[PDB]
């Protein structure tokens, strides 16, 4: 507070949040930042000028709590203090260009966290020389700290490839972060591979701010990078590999993933089908060639209950080879238990972590700080889709009026079959049935998601187009995949948990939901990244529509709520329809009649 | 050319696109009395180049023999043909390098 | 920075009007806007698409030409799918043309243009006009191409001897028929093949084409023209109409057969002698008689008087804005100077002074 701050009579639920006790300069009108130091939250102006060279270093050294089109609300953090000083910056530069862009006079608390907030910054480092994770430092002052440290247990020495992940943590913890730059030019005790940037591949402009910024000094700086749906992460990933030249392993939660980004990395980049060996239960093929790549899913390692030799072999080779880099495509699953083995089992350099969603339910998303590093570029949702590069999206969500009908029995059932009982409301059916008639009408893609395969397929039968769920085996759920890609009589298709994510499918510029997870807010974003990957995100006059037909009457409508607001708070909004379009106009309704209702209400008793 | 410059003394070489002007007494024993340029003195820009280094989808080109038959290359092609016919108002003319490489383009894009 | 810019905007700006001449110009016009509805139009490439703007500007263009030459009759004709289709002919009500092109909304603009067909039948429906009456048509086109039947050259001869002028006003750049359409029909000159740049230039040009065009010396054709004021009634009693056949309370009556009509300026329908008023013929008159442009006197000299000699307002001060009339020797302020030049016909400093 610059100020004597004395109380107003309308600061009572200003709770330290009055924030006219500063002096605000007259250069407000040109300078676009605010600070609140209540909270550490920063208020932008999207109309006033230095805002355009002030956005990237916000982002660098801030994290934005909300961004509509007026106010763009950021945050300063030591996380994102951290991931500046680690591209490479400094608290005094912040200090100098915040109080050079602010109209405000900044804050003891921020000026403290910020000096706070500045690590040792290529002092602790670690290298890999065959196999062997070695903690090469530049000095013995980080060894006797370190060794002064209890969990320990120029100069190198080797920390085991479990402990090397406790360690991180912990030097994290004491704010001695390690950096990973990997001197893949310098170091050529991993085999090279000679594979070159193609002139057919050339770079977006915010991809190569993503690589340049982990390639300031010419090493990979190992992290995380979070870019929206269909941005080009792979084209990112091919572009690091390309200049690294060194062994890459890149591991995606999917086989069918293994199989597109096989081929897409065979595409474009000069490693050659041969370098590149695919590991599954299909085939367990190794490449014998001194460099190249071996893919698989992350299942193959981690599985110990039913393994074959031959994957054991596998294994075996991977353990062996020492590469050079890792990416781990969908990074949100891999610091799952079962799946954070990735440094106690691959010997990979540079770590760098390719998502579009960067949030979970519970907090191992900021492992990732101690098991791939911070992130090193994130690309403006918003800006993206007004540039193009992600679809703009009319979403509707469908306040579907609970029928008494499926009511009666829902506040009766217990609590494992309610669920299943209120996703099949006979309004629902009509509602959906009419709005496939009419997207139909409009000539749009439909996809239908369903979070349970009873009632997936119910909807499938009762339009008469099949369904894919996760226990729909491969070659089936490709087949009817075809059917609706190329044939016409599958106009629309019933997809679940396996259509969510990690698939590459965006004809369907419509989308209908009618039932989802509990409170999983990354399925729902997901499901809407599909159709933010479309194709016609670029046209004029586009507007891809978002359907959710959710219960009244129920908790669905806080579920939902929960469901949607970060995508609200991303700027993708949830507008409110109740009284539908096309009611009674549609001749023909899908369980109409009371009798049907009934009988499809007896035809649920008999599951509930 | 040595009956040429050994019967006329007035000789005038000149020309629109000879350039550098040095290779051609490089290539053939002659000398001139000066060698130089006129640049263009214009009011305003009346041609523009282009360098299409790469296609519509940042793919790039090229013409040689061996990845002649590139479908990529040729669906490239095919796109900014249609492109700067849908934009051309009166003339536009096409030079590819050889006949050959002509005749396999042109019926497949005619298939 | 940002004033200077403007001045020598308006400079570069100035030097194309500082001619200005009282040329004859065409009073009794004979205007005709073809309109083409392809498949080029469709495009959304401009907001809202193509065709939705040049509706808009075409309903705008009539209401405009009808107001400032209420002495001409407006003929509109579409361009389809390879044929071109009348639907509005030569009329003295705006209102036909009005309800023609609110047709023209609904339906759907698709197909492929034929200038040859579209000029022709222009020609033909041209063909039964009066000596005095200025034939010229403005043409739209977002094609760069034209499917035609036949040959176009024939129909540029046939038009150049029947004395029809055209003006092009293209979409997407130049086409170069388009140009030799132009020149040859406008005696050489290239002052009407014209391409916007983008909606608010076509509003300008839109603007522009509103306006009559002076005539040729060799092209001389003057001569008199018979005229009759008619006079109105106001009778109690419906009557029914010459022209539409219906009961009418009032109605201006026949100078010369004593019938009566429901609308003015018309010919009559009986007599067949055109009826106006006064006032439509003196609605040009500022046509007829130009206002001469008002020049800012500059800073450094001394001031003749420091606030607005019109409007009486302060004149602003680095630079002077005041726009003299030397007619009137009197300097006026910017809004003054636009509302004299553009809405008002008239200059009151040289009505104050004494000729
Ligand atoms: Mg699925
Ligand atoms: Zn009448
Ligand atoms: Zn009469
Ligand atoms: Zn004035
Ligand atoms: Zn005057």
């Amino acid at each position: 507070i610059p100020a004597d701050f004395v109380p107003d009579s309308v600061s009572g639920m200003f709770r330290s949040h009055d924030f006219s006790y500063l002096r605000l300069r007259p250069d407000h009108a040109s300078r676009p930042l605010w600070i609140s130091p209540s909270d550490g939250r920063i208020i932008l102006e999207s109309f006033s000028p230095l805002a355009e060279q002030a956005q990237d270093f916000l982002v660098t050294i801030a994290e934005p709590i909300s961004r509509p089109s007026h106010i763009h609300e950021y945050k300063i953090t030591a996380y994102s203090l951290y991931a500046a000083v680690s591209v490479g910056l400094e608290t005094d530069d912040i200090i100098s260009v915040l109080d050079r862009l602010s109209k405000v006079p900044v804050a003891e608390s921020i000026i403290n966290f910020i000096k706070g907030a500045t690590i040792s910054y290529g002092k602790v480092k670690l290298v890999i020389k065959h196999n062997r994770y070695f903690v090469e430092t530049t000095q013995a002052d980080i060894l006797q700290m370190l060794l002064n440290d209890s969990v320990i247990g120029v100069h190198s020495f080797e920390i085991a490839n479990e402990s090397v992940e406790v360690v991180k943590k912990r030097c994290q913890e004491i704010d001695y972060p390690v950096l990973e730059e990997y001197d893949f030019r310098n170091d050529h005790r991993n085999p090279d591979l000679d594979i070159d940037l193609k002139p057919s591949t050339q770079i977006r402009p915010y991809q190569e701010k993503s690589l340049s910024k982990m390639f300031g000094n010419g090493r990979a700086r190992s992290g995380i990078i979070v870019l929206p749906c269909g941005a080009g992460k792979t084209l990112v990933g091919i572009t690091a590999a390309c200049t690294i030249k060194k062994s890459v392993i890149v591991l995606c939660t999917s086989s069918v993933s293994v199989m597109q980004w096989r081929q897409q990395f065979l595409q474009w980049c000069t490693l050659q089908p041969e370098n590149c060996a695919v590991f599954t239960s299909d085939n367990k093929e190794m490449f014998q060639t001194e460099s190249g790549l071996v893919v698989s899913t992350y299942s193959m390692v981690a599985n110990t209950r039913n393994r074959s030799h031959d994957s054991q072999k596998v294994m075996d080779f991977l353990t062996g080879r020492e590469w050079g880099f890792i990416i781990l495509d969908e990074v949100h699953v891999v610091p799952a238990a079962m799946f954070r083995r990735v440094v106690s089992t691959i010997a990979a350099h540079a770590k760098l972590g390719l998502t579009a969603t960067l949030v979970r339910e519970d907090d191992k998303i900021g492992d990732l700080n101690f098991l791939i590093g911070p992130k090193l570029y994130e690309a403006n949702w918003m800006e993206l889709s007004q540039k193009g590069h992600i679809a703009n999206v009319q979403c509707a969500e469908v306040w579907c009026p609970m029928t008494a009908e499926f009511y009666q029995e829902y506040l009766r059932e217990t609590a494992r079959k309610r669920m299943l009982l209120y996703i099949m409301n006979p309004t629902k059916f009509q509602a959906c049935q009419f709005l496939i008639q009419y997207h139909e009408r409009r000539g749009d893609k439909i996809i239908v998601f369903s979070d349970n395969v009873y009632a997936l397929q119910e909807y499938a039968l009762k339009m008469g187009k099949p369904f894919i769920y996760g226990s729909t085996p491969q070659q089936e759920r490709m087949n009817i995949l075809q059917n609706f890609q190329y044939n016409d009589q599958i106009n629309t298709i019933f997809l679940s948990k396996v259509g969510d994510t990690s698939i590459d499918l965006p004809e369907a510029t419509c989308l209908i939901q009618i039932s989802s997870h509990y409170g999983s807010r990354r399925q729902e974003a997901q499901r809407l990244g599909r159709i933010l990957r479309a194709k016609r995100r670029n046209d004029e006059g586009f507007n891809a529509f978002f359907y959710s037909l959710v219960s009244k009457d129920t908790q669905e409508m806080y579920y939902s709520t929960k469901r949607q607001a970060f995508l609200v708070d991303q700027g993708y909004a949830f507008k409110v329809i109740t009284h539908l379009h096309g009611m009674e106009n549609i001749p023909n309704l899908a369980y109409a009649s009371p009798r049907e209702r009934r009988e499809l209400l007896q035809e649920v008793l008999l599951k509930n | 050319i040595k009956p040429v410059f050994e019967r006329f003394s007035s000789v005038i070489i000149t020309s629109g696109t000879i350039s550098p002007l040095d290779m051609y007494p490089r290539m053939l024993n002659f000398k001139t009395v000066l060698q130089k340029s006129y640049a263009m003195t214009l009011a305003k820009k009346s041609f523009l180049p282009m360098i299409i280094t790469k296609g519509s989808d940042q793919v790039a080109i090229s013409s040689r023999f061996e990845i002649r038959n590139d479908p990529s290359i040729v669906r490239n092609y095919g796109s900014m043909l249609v492109e700067f016919a849908k934009i051309t108002p009166d003339g536009m003319v096409v030079f590819f390098p050889s006949y050959l490489y002509m005749e396999s383009i042109v019926s497949m894009w005619q298939t | 920075a940002s004033l200077v810019a403007s001045i020598v905007e308006a400079r570069k700006k100035r030097t194309a009007k500082k001619n200005i001449t009282p040329y004859q110009r065409g009073i009794i016009r004979s205007l005709i806007l073809t309109l083409d509805c392809s498949e080029a139009m469709l495009e959304k490439d401009l907001r809202p698409n193509r065709h939705a703007m040049i509706i808009q500007y075409a309903i705008d263009f009539v209401h405009e030409f009808f107001d400032q030459n209420p002495i001409s009759q407006m003929g509109i004709i579409i361009m389809r799918n390879g044929l071109a289709q009348l639907v509005s002919q030569v009329s003295g009500n705006p209102q036909d043309h009005i309800d023609a092109l609110k047709s023209i909304r609904k339906q759907e603009p698709k197909g492929n243009p034929s200038l040859q067909n579209a000029l022709e039948m222009a020609r033909g429906l041209l063909l039964p006009v009066p000596a005095h009456c200025t034939r010229e048509v403005l043409i739209v086109f977002g094609s760069l191409s034209t499917t035609d039947p036949g040959d176009i050259h024939q129909t540029i001869d046939s038009l150049v001897s029947e004395k029809i002028r055209v003006k092009v006003l293209g979409l997407s750049a130049q086409v170069a028929i388009c140009k030799e359409l132009c020149k040859a029909t406008n005696y050489g000159d290239e002052s009407f093949y014209k391409i916007l740049l983008d909606e608010t230039h076509l509003k300008e040009l839109f603007n522009e084409a509103v306006t009559p065009l002076p005539v040729n010396k060799i092209n001389k054709g003057f001569t008199l023209v018979k005229m009759g004021f008619p006079t109105r009634i106001f009778e109690d009693t419906p009557t029914f109409c010459s022209c539409h056949s219906k009961l009418v309370y009032g109605g201006y009556f026949c100078p010369n057969c004593h019938s009566k009509v429901c609308s003015l300026p018309t010919v009559c329908p009986c007599c067949d002698l055109m009826l106006i008023l006064s006032t439509h013929l003196a609605r040009s008159y500022h046509h007829l008689m130009p206002l001469k442009t008002f020049a800012e006197v500059p800073t450094t000299e001394k001031f003749r008087s420091e606030d607005c000699f019109s409007c009486q307002s302060r004149f602003p001060i680095l630079t002077s804005s005041r726009y003299r009339c030397e007619d009137c020797k009197q300097e006026f302020c910017v809004d003054c100077d636009v509302f004299i030049h553009e809405i008002l016909h008239n200059c009151p400093g040289c009505e104050s002074k004494p000729v």
